[PDB]
RNA sequence: GGGAGCCCGCCCCCGGAGCCCCGCGGACGCUACGCCGCGACGAGUAGGAGGGCCGCUGCGGUGAGCCUUGAAGCCUAGGGC
RNA sequence: GACGUCGGCUACCCACCCGACCCGUCUUGAAACACGGACCAAGGAGUCUAACACGUGCGCGAGUCGGGGGCUCGCACGAAA
RNA sequence: AGAGGGCGUGAAACCGUUAAGAGGUAAACGGGUGGGGUCCGCGCAGUCCGCCCGGUUCAACCCGGCGGCGGGUCCGGCCGUGUCGGCGGGUCCCCCGACCGGCGACCGGCCGCCGCCGGGCGCAUUUCCACCGCGGCGGUGCGCCGCGACCGGCUCCGGGAC
């Protein structure tokens, strides 16, 4: 459980109102680079026509 | 944290440069324009950056609030420095030493100004 | 709080160099006694010898126990017992020497080797100068000049040797730690022998450069080193 | 990835890493696992033992579903049922002993492999062994056949 | 001219570990660091074991741990795991443990969390025991994969005890000529 | 009176000469980009007396003046103004490189800007 | 060249919930937002939330 | 802490002792996949391994990239790495 | 020493001294009186599927899985997710 | 049309001509120089600069405003981690109080400091330009060079003494 800080939202002309949402807990994620890569590169080929 | 980051950044930023055995990171806020962990203005808590102004006439020394991050709007303050070339450096030493604030980029933005200032100058014959 | 730790590191400067002077003042009168003892032997051999000679009778002088070997040929068609035998010597480049303790193991290694080594009985001299001039310290398995008495103390503390002096000591008169000194001296890296040799692949008896050449390695010493 | 493959690094040479003297023929010993009796006896003799001949008994229509007997063990015996029907054990000073069904979960044949933690149990199975009905006797429980 | 032979010069041992994840990155940094100026040795021991590769550092069993605990005068000692501490259920009573590992498993972090004991990881190693004071260090069973079982001596010879590699355990698969002794021999 | 380098030490080169080929004298279609020998019988891959040199770790320049000019910087490729500025703390040291795609309407730009910031340019009057 | 290649590349399902949940860690952190070139200087705040 | 020595007290802090060590903060050095110092060594067919900021083509991102004030391609006794 | 004089290792031509037999291949042995070869340009040869074994990286872990199927889009990016 | 009807770009093999060099051991090749051309970079000396020192306004110091940094009595509240309390709504939430990690998760005041702007501060301080000093330091000289001393490694020579 890390510390989850508040964001604030946003009106649609900016001037954010006072409505406030706590942080999720994915953003505190741990950040893997690899893995999203191979993630990526193996998902990527999916959407791919034989030729 | 500055070290996860950097490592996330090290190698795949957009600001890098290869191409001749040089390496350099053209982001913002980064003296020399070294792909350093300590010369990286976008992962560390404080950081330093020495700017021409934009009217061509002095420097602009901009600081990290580190009052409040993942706001990057508010997260800058930039201060105009424009003087006679030496209480500019003076300014900045008392900004960087006797505030205690990322002493490691003292000489840098020092030598970094000297350059700046040299630079709205005139060339040459 | 500050004046009384200048005092302490000041008070610790003075302590180091005082033990650094005793050491000095130690190593000069051990040099000073090695001199006084080379001096009574080379006398006394002389004594003993007019001594039989004065009489009807004969004084035959000690085996020697030291010998220092060279190896005056190359590495290119070497029988496998000789190259086992060369590199259990330290003596794998050409024109490499060694001080080698001599007994009846020794003196049998030397002859399974006679054609590929060149060695005899050094003198005071000859120990000096390769000691000095081409004196090389196995450190951490390193190469390292002897160009202070810190390394051969750092190395060779625990027997008694604190300064060349004693390193010549050993090697010359041979003693309980000539293996420790001697296995702490790199190989010798000597130079081709000034002058030309004689015959290289066959014996000194015979007008050659191999086997024992007892009192004339001195020569080839002073003409490699 | 063929760009990280050994053949980008065999460009230029000529034998391709096949040798110059035994070339890359088609196939020098045979096809398949030819000569397992010939010039191949070696390797299937030191290192398949019992590959030829023939032995036992031939059963022309087996099924699976007849022979079909899963078997667990009684030291994972209370991971069948839920850990709340094992904590309401040595409790209540009566000597519930729940039942546990192992048909329920999948399984036919109890065995007797583990250690059984001293709590009565009441274990319904297809089929027993000597040393799983010993350890439940033992502990204080009782074995029951379901068909 | 010297001979001396150069086949076994260059060691194999690894330098650095050949993932590329960052926060084992960031782990062999420190104790890179803690290794290279503490004298300790349980710094250098977990720098080689975090330089490891995935079959050299097998998950290690609750039961293990536990019973490895249970020896006398390891009382009140932090756990260290380099590799994966694995939940174990047939085992029933767990007692609290202080364990560091690289991962744990959701249901052994819930059995340790539940008996009361605590979960570390490394860099809250270095800060709370720099120097690994009061520890034991603890690692799986590293011939616990099925390959070993097909190493050594080969089968069909004698007095060998290896699994051959057999496409399908069968009657009329193996056991033939070679294996019986009806049939031709055995060995 | 250009812009000197902050050192300008004495360059020394193992060899100058271009590393050539094997036959590519006796053949056209032999081009001069070295290629390692690898026949059985070849004088030149077994090192004989009098015959071509093969490159060898051995050639390698001292670190020290590697990758340097004569002058004494070293090359960098410029695109940009944006990518000249890069070079504002290492002008005493690197000196910019224009791109031969650079039209001439920015390349008096990129020489006027190197001009302020005292970097050397080796193609200044280049196209015009 | 044959149709029948093994064009498409399967991943597992807790790896791509990994992957995305690291991505979506990444959406913060104003730096490896920076890093990717979207220019974010004037954003009040970074996880950018509207009514 | 007490008892004392070849009349008592001080015997102080670097925002300043100014330095060959400063335990108070620490590079011009820190692309820690980086940098720096020591030693030894350097043959090679068949073959094996590693590094390529060596080269070609296309795809996902990225250079507020280049370009009719001139892209690719081609030629060059021009300057270099 | 400085308006017909300087520096240009590498490349243009020529001369001199030393060295220097034509490449690839079979072969114990090739410059061979062994074979292929007038010259130039373009194309040109270790691929893909399946089954194994070992090593390596990742996720979960006494469990693991997505085969096939079904629910969301009318396919721009999608026959993806 | 230096794109002229098989006409975009137009390489190599090969051919004609022009300019230069050379030529009785077939040509060609590697190492080392020399001579002649091609242009390149200077220069009508290139003596190269960058700091410190000697020979028109503001820093020093005050007043006001603005922004920022760090700190603790945690000064007050939020924020936030573990335990204890109210069971108040196996896992998921509410209130006050205590301890501790007060963790860069935020503020409102206090202190010290920094920078900027506006007022003073009129000139032994302050700051730009150009010179005579080659005075102290650093990297260098446009090319050809020469000399001195010190060190390291070698080949020798002349003496004396055991
Ligand atoms: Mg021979
Ligand atoms: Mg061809
Ligand atoms: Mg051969
Ligand atoms: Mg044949
Ligand atoms: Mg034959
Ligand atoms: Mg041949
Ligand atoms: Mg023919
Ligand atoms: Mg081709
Ligand atoms: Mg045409």
């Amino acid at each position: 459980a890390c510390a989850r800080p508040l964001i604030s939202v946003y009106s649609e002309k900016g001037e954010s109102s006072g409505k406030n949402v706590t942080l999720p807990a994915v953003f505190k994620a741990p950040i893997r680079p690899d893995i999203v890569n191979f993630v990526h590169t193996n998902l990527r080929k999916n959407n791919r026509q034989p030729y | 944290s500055a070290h996860l980051q950097w490592m996330v950044v090290r190698n795949c930023s957009s600001f890098l440069i290869k191409r001749n055995k040089q390496t350099y990171s053209t982001e913002p806020n980064n003296l020399k324009a070294r792909n350093s962990f300590r010369y990286n203005g976008l992962i560390h808590r404080k950081t330093v950056g020495v700017e021409p102004a934009a009217d061509g006439k002095g420097v602009v020394v901009v600081m990290k609030r580190r009052s409040g991050q993942r706001k990057p709007a508010t997260s800058y303050v930039r201060t105009t420095i424009n003087k006679n070339a030496r209480a500019t450096l003076s300014s900045i030493r008392h900004m960087i030493r006797k505030n205690k604030y990322h002493p490691d980029l003292r000489m840098a933005a020092i030598r970094r100004a000297s350059a700046i200032l040299r630079s709205q100058k005139p060339v040459m014959v | 709080n500050f004046a009384e730790l200048k005092i302490k590191r000041l008070r610790k400067k003075f302590a180091q160099k005082m033990l650094r002077k005793a050491r000095r003042k130690l190593i000069y009168e051990k040099a000073k006694h090695y001199h006084k003892e080379y001096r009574q032997m080379y006398r006394t051999e002389i004594r003993m010898a007019r001594m039989a000679r004065k009489a009807g009778n004969f004084y035959v002088p000690a085996e020697p126990k030291l010998a220092f070997v060279i190896r005056i040929r190359g590495i290119n068609g070497v029988s496998p017992k000789v190259r086992k035998v060369l590199q259990l010597l330290r003596l794998r480049q050409i024109f490499n020497g060694t001080f080698v303790k001599l007994n009846k193991a020794s003196i049998n290694m030397l002859r399974i080797v006679e054609p590929y080594i060149a060695w005899g009985y050094p003198n005071l001299k000859s120990v000096n100068e390769l000691i000095y001039k081409r004196g090389y310290g196995k450190i951490n398995k390193k190469r390292i000049a002897l160009t202070d008495n810190a390394l051969i103390a750092r190395s060779l503390g625990k027997y008694g040797i604190i300064c060349m002096e004693d390193l010549i000591h050993e090697i010359y008169t041979v003693g309980k730690r000539f293996k420790e000194a001697n296995n702490f001296l790199w190989p010798f890296k000597l130079s081709s022998p000034r002058g030309g040799m004689k015959k290289k692949t066959t014996h000194f008896v015979e007008g050659e450069d191999a086997g024992n050449r007892e009192d004339q390695i001195n020569r080839l010493i002073r003409r490699m080193n | 990835p063929s760009r990280l493959r050994k053949t980008r690094k065999l460009r230029g040479h000529v034998s391709h890493g096949h040798g110059r003297i035994g070339k890359h023929r088609k196939h020098p010993g045979g096809r398949g696992n030819a000569g397992g009796m010939h010039h191949h006896r070696i390797n299937f003799d030191k290192y398949h033992p019992g590959y030829f001949g023939k032995v036992g008994m031939r059963h022309y229509h087996l099924k699976r579903n007849q022979s079909f007997c899963p078997t667990v063990n009684l030291d994972k015996l209370w991971t069948l049922v839920s850990e709340q029907t094992r904590v309401n054990a040595a409790k209540n000073k009566t000597g519930a002993a729940p039942i546990i069904d192992v048909v329920r979960s999948g399984y036919y044949k109890v065995l007797g492999k583990g250690k059984l933690p001293k709590q009565p149990v009441i274990v319904k199975a297809k089929f027993f062994s000597r040393r799983a009905e010993e350890k439940i006797k033992g502990v204080g429980g009782a074995c029951v056949l379901v068909a | 001219g010297v001979d001396i032979r150069h086949n076994k010069d260059r060691k194999v041992r690894r330098k650095e570990p050949k993932s590329q994840d960052i926060y084992l990155r960031l782990l062999v940094k420190l104790y890179r660091f803690l290794a290279r100026r503490t004298n300790s040795t349980f710094n250098q021991v977990v720098l080689k074991r975090l330089f490891m590769s995935r079959t050299n550092r097998p998950p290690l069993s609750l039961s293990r741990m536990i019973r490895k605990m249970k020896l006398p005068g390891r009382e009140g000692k932090t756990a260290v795991v380099v590799g994966t501490i694995t939940d174990d259920v047939r085992v029933q009573e767990v007692p609290k443990l202080k364990v560091c590992a690289l991962r744990v498993s959701s249901r052994a972090r819930s059995r340790i969390l539940k008996a009361g004991g605590k979960i570390l990881t490394f860099d809250q190693l270095a800060l709370d025991s720099p120097k690994g004071c009061g520890t034991v260090l603890l690692s799986g069973p590293r011939k616990g994969r099925e390959v070993y079982r097909h190493f050594g001596k080969a089968p069909g010879t004698p007095h060998s005890h290896t699994k051959p590699y057999v496409r399908s355990k069968g009657r009329k698969f193996e056991r033939a000529r070679g294996r019986r002794a009806s049939r031709g021999y055995k060995n | 009176a250009a812009l000197r380098p902050l050192v300008k030490p004495k360059i020394v080169k193992k060899r100058t000469k271009k590393f050539i080929r094997h036959q590519s004298d006796r053949y056209v279609k032999i081009k001069r980009n070295w290629r390692k020998p690898r026949g059985i019988d070849n004088r030149v891959r077994r090192r004989f007396k009098g015959q071509i040199l093969m490159p060898n770790i051995g050639y390698g320049s001292n670190k020290k003046t590697k990758h340097m000019l004569p002058s004494g910087f070293r090359k960098f490729l410029v695109h940009n103004v944006k990518e000249l500025e890069v070079l504002l703390m290492c002008n005493k040291s690197y000196c910019a490189e224009i791109a031969h795609n650079v039209s001439s309407k920015n390349r008096k730009a990129i020489v006027e800007r190197a001009a302020q910031l005292a970097i050397r340019v080796t193609n200044p009057n280049a196209r015009l | 060249t044959k149709t029948w290649r093994r064009w498409h590349r399967r991943v597992n399902t807790t790896q791509k919930r990994y992957a995305i949940c690291s991505a979506l860690a990444a959406s913060a952190l104003p730096a490896l937002v920076m890093s990717k070139g979207h220019r974010i200087e004037e954003v009040p705040e970074l996880p950018l939330v509207v009514e």
